């Protein structure tokens, strides 16, 4: 409730504390990737780069809210997880 | 068996007038024979490790039972034909029934394959199945990269060395992409760095990294265990921005050597073509780009062959219905180049691959429709651009038709 | 962890700039969002308040607050220094709820809960040209739900128009192998609009909308 939200906690007053086949979404078939086509130019540490594995592997879309009423999962407040892989973090 | 068909086998015999329980007497006795050997028979593909009850293990059962294996011909004597089999007879429902006697001899014979030798692998490493190509396969945690760091040093040491330094090194790391089972889970990183090479290293026209790169193009499209449709809306334009560009370094010289990188990137682009096709996606998307690329007015001499090339290896029937109503088009645009009178620009060059090109693809998109009836000056209605050269690559092509 | 007096006065100060008091100063607090450069360590914190904000606009249908946060996000966008890769999975849905919801209005008939849809519309095609990686599918996921909201039967007119407008806003070669092999289905649209017996319902100003 007193962390990050907690404006919107307060205002709420809380107080607790075939044409869908796989293939035709690939975006080689639904992009102008002709545009890319250029004419006239005028380890100890893993090199390549770590990506947020909640974006890479969470399934983000059990968060859309598609009606709001009828809403098939209840949602719960989330918690400020501060992570650490991000560097521009002090901690 | 059906009894009608004991009918006629007796009445072509010279046994007539049989009744029908005399006919029916026929058909359960030679069903339980046929039904005594197939459970025979199958005794042999148990003890074979086949599961397939292929032709020869009749021929056993049969001599188990103390029958002649022969087929279609039975003797009397025996003697000269005992037990051994003749490997029954090579006959079809299909089949014409009169062959001639030289056809049979004129036939090249099948190759004898290779011999049985004995090769070992590892089914297990102290429990667990290798990927070789014997076998079938409040703060967050600090996460780790998906690649191992021995799969890190093998992409680090993939991509230096096909970046062509030398050429014995290339030619392993493009073979080790072309046949790597595990190079999955890998390919985001590989078609990243082909796709975001290609971009910067046409800023400045290095053919080099080009040729090396189409190169590793072809060889992740031929690795046969490897997803690649996911990643191929990335490749496409990789593959025919090579091909059509400008060149910002020599177009004079290394125009051969362009041409050959446009070679094996046409081979990139004919796997795009050929593989991963749907409905009206793929092919006519780079078609329609070709052909508005071709119909482009005052088009770059290097553009206008890289695309002259592209449209060329359609196949078939692309030339067929594309290249015919431009012929007249092709001629203008040689007869400017000549006029020049300067030839500093690459125009003149650009000018003479295009037309030798086209005329190439029009000498067999004639030899192929059309008899080679009037190869003087009949070409002269098509602007005479080949004319008798063409009629000379239209007779090859009919002497090579005749060595095949 | 905690965020310093200095930036927590910031936070309090730019989000209470744009809940609606005057325009100026909501102006003035989108064009600090945009435009500097140190604002990393509060954008979780823009990103917990914009999609909490988005979702008690099911408590309470404000179209206005709903503006104003996806001016909000549009703001966020335009931030050259900010890279919104680690909390686009929070910004996309309240994008989408305010794309796909049926309900977006207090007074369902006088509320250009329209525009709000043609926005946030633009919105998640400029979030998936500069997001969309072949690691993350966000187009094509995008495109699912999208799709999958606008051919299945029984959904409103809101969300038809929410996912059409999304569908359209993605680009040409989405409308040439998405919308056109439903165009039959303005036939269905037809059916209530030239013909009635109702007409003094709230289908037709949608469905024309729609059309």
């Amino acid at each position: 409730r007193y962390g990050p939200a907690r404006l919107w906690y307060d205002m709420l007053g809380v107080p607790e504390d075939d044409l869908l086949a796989d293939e035709n979404f690939l975006m080689v078939t639904q992009l102008h990737w002709e545009d890319d086509i250029i004419w006239d130019g005028e380890p100890w540490y893993s090199i390549f780069p770590i990506d947020n594995e909640d974006l890479v592997y969470g399934r983000w879309e059990d968060n859309i809210i598609w009606d709001a009423q009828a809403m098939p999962r209840l949602l719960e407040p989330p918690v400020l997880t501060l992570d650490p892989n991000d560097e521009n973090l002090i901690l | 068996l059906p009894s009608e068909s004991m009918k006629v086998v007796a009445e072509s015999m010279g046994i007539a007038q049989i009744q029908e329980e005399t006919c029916q007497l026929l058909t359960d006795e030679v069903s339980y024979r046929i039904k005594e050997i197939a459970q025979d028979a199958l005794k042999f593909m148990h003890m074979g490790k086949r599961q397939k009850l292929t032709t020869s293990d009749i021929d056993y059962a049969l001599k188990l039972k103390n029958v002649e294996p022969l087929y279609g011909f039975h003797a009397q004597e025996f003697i000269p034909f005992r037990f051994a089999s003749g490997g029954g007879r090579e006959l079809y429902f299909y089949e014409e029934k009169e062959v001639d006697l030289s056809d049979i001899i004129n036939t090249p014979l099948p190759r004898v394959p290779l011999d049985v030798c004995l090769k070992a692998h590892w089914l297990s490493i102290e429990g667990c199945q290798p990927a070789i190509p014997e076998n079938p396969p409040r703060l967050k945690p600090r996460s780790i990269h998906e690649l191992s760091v021995e799969q890190q040093l093998y992409y680090k040491e993939i991509t230096e060395a096909c970046v062509g330094s030398c050429e014995a090194k290339r030619a392993e790391a493009l073979q080790s992409i072309a046949t790597d089972p595990g190079l999955y889970q890998m390919l985001p990183r590989f078609s990243t760095f082909i796709s975001e090479g290609v971009r910067v290293n046409v800023v400045q026209n290095n053919l080099a990294l080009l040729i090396y790169l189409m190169r590793m193009v072809k060889a992740l499209m031929d690795n046969p265990t490897l997803y690649l449709e996911k990643y191929v809306h990335e490749l496409i334009p990789a593959v025919m921005t090579c091909i059509v560009s400008r060149q910002l370094c020599l177009r004079p010289d290394v125009d051969n050597h362009w041409a050959l990188r446009d070679f094996a990137a046409r081979l990139v682009a004919q796997i795009c073509k050929h593989f991963s096709t749907t409905t009206n996606n793929i092919q006519s998307r780079i078609t329609k780009t070709f052909t508005k690329s071709w119909v482009d007015e005052k088009t770059p001499w290097t553009t206008r062959y890289g695309s002259i090339a592209g449209l060329a290896e359609l196949g078939h029937d692309v030339i067929k219905t594309l290249i015919l109503p431009r012929l007249q088009q092709e001629g203008e645009r040689i007869r400017s180049v000549l006029d020049g009178p300067v030839l500093s620009n690459i125009d003149r060059i650009g000018a003479d691959h295009v037309q030798s090109l086209l005329l190439k693809h029009c000498a067999p998109v004639l030899a192929k429709l059309r008899p080679p009836p009037d190869n003087q000056d009949a070409y002269r209605a098509e602007f005479g651009s080949l004319g008798p050269l063409l009629c000379s690559q239209v007779v090859k092509a009919r002497a090579q038709a005749a060595l095949q």
